[PDB]
RNA sequence: GGAGUCGGCAAACAGACUUUGAUCCGGAGAUCUCUGAAUGGGGGAACCCACCUAGGAUAACCUAGGUAUCUUGUACUGAAUCCAUAGGUGCAAGAGGCGAACCAGGGGAACUGAAACAUCUAAGUACCCUGAGGAAAAGAAAUCAACCGAGAUUCCCUUAGUAGUGGCGAGCGAACGGGGAUUAGCCCUUAAGCUUCAUUGAUUUUAGCGGAACGCUCUGGAAAGUGCGGCCAUAGUGGGUGAUAGCCCCGUACGCGAAAGGAUCUUUGAAGUGAAAUCGAGUAGGACGGAGCACGAGAAACUUUGUCUGAACAUGGGGGGACCAUCCUCCAAGGCUAAAUACUACUGACUGACCGAUAGUGAACCAGUACCGUGAGGGAAAGGCGAAAAGAACCCCGGAG
RNA sequence: AACCCACUCCCGUUGAAAAGGUAGGGGAUGACUUGUGGAUCGGAGUGAAAGGCUAAUCAAGCUCGGAGAUAGCUGGUUCUC
RNA sequence: AGUUGAGAAGCUUGCUGGAGGUAUCAGAAGUGCGAAUGCUGACAUGAGUAACGACAAUGGGUGUGAAAAACACCCACGCCGAAAGACCAAGGGUUCCUGCGCAACGUUAAUCGACGCAGGGUUAGUCGGUUCCUAAGGCGAGGCUGAAAAGCGUAGUCGAU
């Protein structure tokens, strides 16, 4: 089961934006994600009319690595690992430091 | 000047052609040793 | 091919060897010949290409029990 | 024939410039029609579907065009056509 | 169309089920052609009804 | 299982799929065009033309089955010819083709060496052909030894480059006897064993599950790196994450897991086979021509057979390197038998004082491809932006270059 | 004349062409010329016979194997004191 | 670039480069290249030289175009005409037509093209095949022969020219 999932509550750990805060917005295969309001790029493409037409600068995000971002455990404030807890009849993922369920 | 070859399909076939090889056994190892080269054409 | 019906001797193969000692591939052939043998079970010849040495066979065990041996091995004669 | 058949042997019409011109001075369609299709089937289906008359069927077989790339040389799909002539008045609507 | 709706049927009116997708497929096609289709998935989900019914009919037996 | 997905080059634009469980992974099942042993008949492979039966239409057909040859058994029938033999039909079961090496046979070179060359060597090699199996073959003394004894076959180390053999030239080359791997024998007054089912249990295999421990500071685009202090260990020289990570991720050590298929080892019921009937006759021995034995006719014993002959019956027969006498030791002309042994086209795991794009496979890339040849056949070149496309909006010259 | 052939000169020889061209030349109802399909081949075929031809290759084709044949013969053999 | 040794060589630094290197002493080599008419790529000299492929032959006007000796049209010249015209078979396989193009191909330029891209185009009871029949020849149930592969051949069934 991932670790990370889709829709979380993140914090980016190494990187240029070490320390922001955001959520998981599509989860990429090979290990990279996209997370809201992080890694900000602006791309030039060319409105040619032919074919219609285009846009011109836009921003959107970039992803980043699966590894450099952690959940967010919104009871002591800082990032940490999670673990996959025994079931009842499912898994539920659970923080490593306090033991707690993650939601 | 006449060329030494001279094409005609009704002699290609009946000569090099797939049931040409398959008649004899000679041919039939030309056949097999094509398709353990790999050959993509094995046959005229 | 030149196989006795009743023995299974075939050609086998050897040398000639000359005064010099040259030695050269050659064959041995068996001495088979085709001969009508009376069969009296049957009230009818039949006829076995059999070698002369064949012949010595039938001439002891008799007919009837050497053609049983070529009907068990699957022989058309 | 068989009703399985019957919806398998019309692909499509066929779009074209000379297609359209026939479909007018003479009521005359063109059709995209199975590789494996004889003229009475042909006949039999465009009857029993588009309910019309037809009487009279032409085919032809297409070769695929042959493209170069860089990778080798493909080709299209060989293909058939049909030449449907109607009745002096109806139309062959969908 | 699930398979298990599928077996709630019989030969005799499955087989009408099957000629009800000959229709289908065939006008989808007939659409196509002249260029005036907007629901492009549904002429590779007629397909796998076709598929399906041919399944369930053959376990009957 | 647990949330994304509609394979890749290869991106884009639409249409969609779904926590009422998708894509994905494993077991089983269905469908499975035409050609190819190709098998209804032909044929220039991927094409052409049919027949019979059952069912359905009414027009110019549809659906499902079948129809090659040969071998074996069986039922019917029937030529010269009276009877029956050959033959002719219909049924059932089996074979056919492919595959890199290994195995057992059939046929079988030459270059070369001898500083020339014939005998000899290379060599029973290369090559061609035929069968079988996961192994094959050989196997239970008519064997050796030497008056003391051993005890089926197969493979490894010695004996030993020794005794022999050889235009006694170049060369070829044992055995006895020792040390080991494996352990096993049983039948023709009918056995061990081997198949195929039906059972009694166990173990593996075809997917998966959990899996511990790091914070602060400096440089820097980015920290895993500097400096300081901790924690985990049956897990510390694994891979990659924006530079060098035991504690970021996937993993690792270590424990768990199979609706259902495959395999193996297992007890006991059955059927078949072993299987040749009754201890071995055209057999042992002999003459001529060959082959094999390390042994090339040599004092040349022994095995095998193309031609021709040809015994005895346990007070009998074979062998002990010409031959004879005496002693010793075995019982041929009927069979079955595992392990130790050979190989890897194929799959998985790990490793390397192996290569790093003229190297390593001919081939890192759409390579047995492009290209060359009528054909058999021959056979290339061609890797790297950046951490992330953020792959250059907009203006000017220029042919809307 | 067409068609088949190739006696002379010159050009061309890195050619327009790995055997031609322009001028003349021989046969042109025959032992003639030609299309299509078929048969014979490597110590073998075929030859009105030149050892000629058998896919631009012939006093023994091409291709893959024995094979890295053999070469008392040429050539080459890489840093320092 | 400077410097140190008798030599193969060593060391220290400026610039480029952007992630790996290996002291000392031992251990293994695919361990040192100017030659082999050596092998594979790249690039020189000849040299801006020979040649641009039948010596039927071209001259103006207009148009388009960034740009016309070569493109399209018009007037006027030349050449073939038992072909240098038209049609079948073999062979080839989209070269056919239209719209948009000029990087490369065209022995020069190109607005043109048998060139690039994308669409379109081949309609049969009588034409040519197939189905029917056979020639040379091929294969060939049984059969005869042959170490094995296999050879020949009967019934038969393929094979047009
Ligand atoms: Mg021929
Ligand atoms: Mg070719
Ligand atoms: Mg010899
Ligand atoms: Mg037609
Ligand atoms: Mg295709
Ligand atoms: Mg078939
Ligand atoms: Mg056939
Ligand atoms: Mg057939
Ligand atoms: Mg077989
Ligand atoms: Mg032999
Ligand atoms: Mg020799
Ligand atoms: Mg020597
Ligand atoms: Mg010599
Ligand atoms: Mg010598
Ligand atoms: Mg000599
Ligand atoms: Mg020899
Ligand atoms: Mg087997
Ligand atoms: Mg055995
Ligand atoms: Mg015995
Ligand atoms: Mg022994
Ligand atoms: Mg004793
Ligand atoms: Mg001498
Ligand atoms: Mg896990
Ligand atoms: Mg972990
Ligand atoms: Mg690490
Ligand atoms: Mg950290
Ligand atoms: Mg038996
Ligand atoms: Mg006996
Ligand atoms: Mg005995
Ligand atoms: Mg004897
Ligand atoms: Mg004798
Ligand atoms: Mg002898
Ligand atoms: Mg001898
Ligand atoms: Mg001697
Ligand atoms: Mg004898
Ligand atoms: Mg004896
Ligand atoms: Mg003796
Ligand atoms: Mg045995
Ligand atoms: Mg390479
Ligand atoms: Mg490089
Ligand atoms: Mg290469
Ligand atoms: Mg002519
Ligand atoms: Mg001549
Ligand atoms: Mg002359
Ligand atoms: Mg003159
Ligand atoms: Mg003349
Ligand atoms: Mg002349
Ligand atoms: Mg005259
Ligand atoms: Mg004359
Ligand atoms: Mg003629
Ligand atoms: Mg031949
Ligand atoms: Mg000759
Ligand atoms: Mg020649
Ligand atoms: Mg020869
Ligand atoms: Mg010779
Ligand atoms: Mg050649
Ligand atoms: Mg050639
Ligand atoms: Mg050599
Ligand atoms: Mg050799
Ligand atoms: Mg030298
Ligand atoms: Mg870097
Ligand atoms: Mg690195
Ligand atoms: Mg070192
Ligand atoms: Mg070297
Ligand atoms: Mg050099
Ligand atoms: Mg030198
Ligand atoms: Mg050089
Ligand atoms: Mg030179
Ligand atoms: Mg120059
Ligand atoms: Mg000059
Ligand atoms: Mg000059
Ligand atoms: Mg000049
Ligand atoms: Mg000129
Ligand atoms: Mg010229
Ligand atoms: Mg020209
Ligand atoms: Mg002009
Ligand atoms: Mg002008
Ligand atoms: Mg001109
Ligand atoms: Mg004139
Ligand atoms: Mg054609
Ligand atoms: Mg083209
Ligand atoms: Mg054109
Ligand atoms: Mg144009
Ligand atoms: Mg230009
Ligand atoms: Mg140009
Ligand atoms: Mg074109
Ligand atoms: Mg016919
Ligand atoms: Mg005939
Ligand atoms: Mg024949
Ligand atoms: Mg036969
Ligand atoms: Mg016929
Ligand atoms: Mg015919
Ligand atoms: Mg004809």
């Amino acid at each position: 089961m991932q670790k990370i999932r889709r829709d979380d509550e993140v914090i980016v750990i190494a990187g240029k934006d070490k320390g922001k805060r955001g959520k998981v917005l599509k989860v990429l295969a090979d290990d990279r994600l996209v997370v809201g309001g992080v890694n900000l790029i602006k791309r030039h493409t060319k409105p040619n009319p032919m074919l219609g037409q285009q846009g011109g600068i836009v921003e959107k995000e970039a992803p980043l690595h699966v590894s450099n971002v952690a959940i967010f455990n919104t009871e002591t404030s800082k990032a940490d690992r999670v673990g996959f807890k025994v079931e009842d009849g499912k898994k539920i993922r659970v923080f490593k430091s306090t033991q707690k369920p993650v939601q | 000047m006449k060329r030494t070859f001279q094409p005609s399909t009704l002699k290609r076939a009946r000569v090099h052609g797939f049931r040409a090889r398959m008649a004899t056994k000679n041919g039939r190892q030309v056949l097999s040793r094509r398709r353990a080269k790999g050959r993509k054409r094995l046959t005229v | 091919s030149r196989v006795c019906q009743v023995t299974g001797k075939g050609p086998v193969t050897g040398n000639n060897i000359s005064h010099a000692h040259n030695k050269t591939r050659r064959r041995f052939l068996p001495n088979l010949q085709h001969h009508r043998f009376w069969v009296e079970s049957e009230k009818r010849f039949v006829r076995l290409r059999v070698s002369a040495k064949g012949m010595r066979i039938i001439d002891k065990r008799g007919i009837e029990a050497v053609l049983a041996d070529l009907r068990a091995r699957g022989e058309k004669f | 024939m068989n009703q399985e058949r019957v919806f398998k042997v019309l692909l499509g019409p066929h779009i074209s410039e000379k297609a359209t011109g026939l479909a007018d001075g003479k009521s005359q369609f063109v059709f995209k029609v199975a590789t494996d299709a004889t003229k009475l089937e042909i006949k039999k289906a465009v009857e029993s579907l588009f309910s019309v008359k037809v009487q009279r069927v032409t085919t032809l077989n297409v070769k695929g065009k042959t493209k170069r790339t860089a990778r080798g040389l493909g080709k299209r799909n060989d293909w058939k056509k049909a030449y449907i002539a109607l009745q002096p008045g109806q139309d062959l609507d969908f | 169309m699930k398979a298990n709706e599928l077996r709630e049927k019989s030969v005799e009116q499955l087989n009408e089920q099957l000629l009800g997708l000959l229709r289908d497929q065939f006008n989808l096609r007939m659409q196509k052609a002249t260029g005036q289709l907007g629901q492009s998935h549904l002429l590779s989900q007629v397909k796998r009804d076709i598929a399906r019914v041919k399944t369930v009919l053959n376990q009957q037996a």
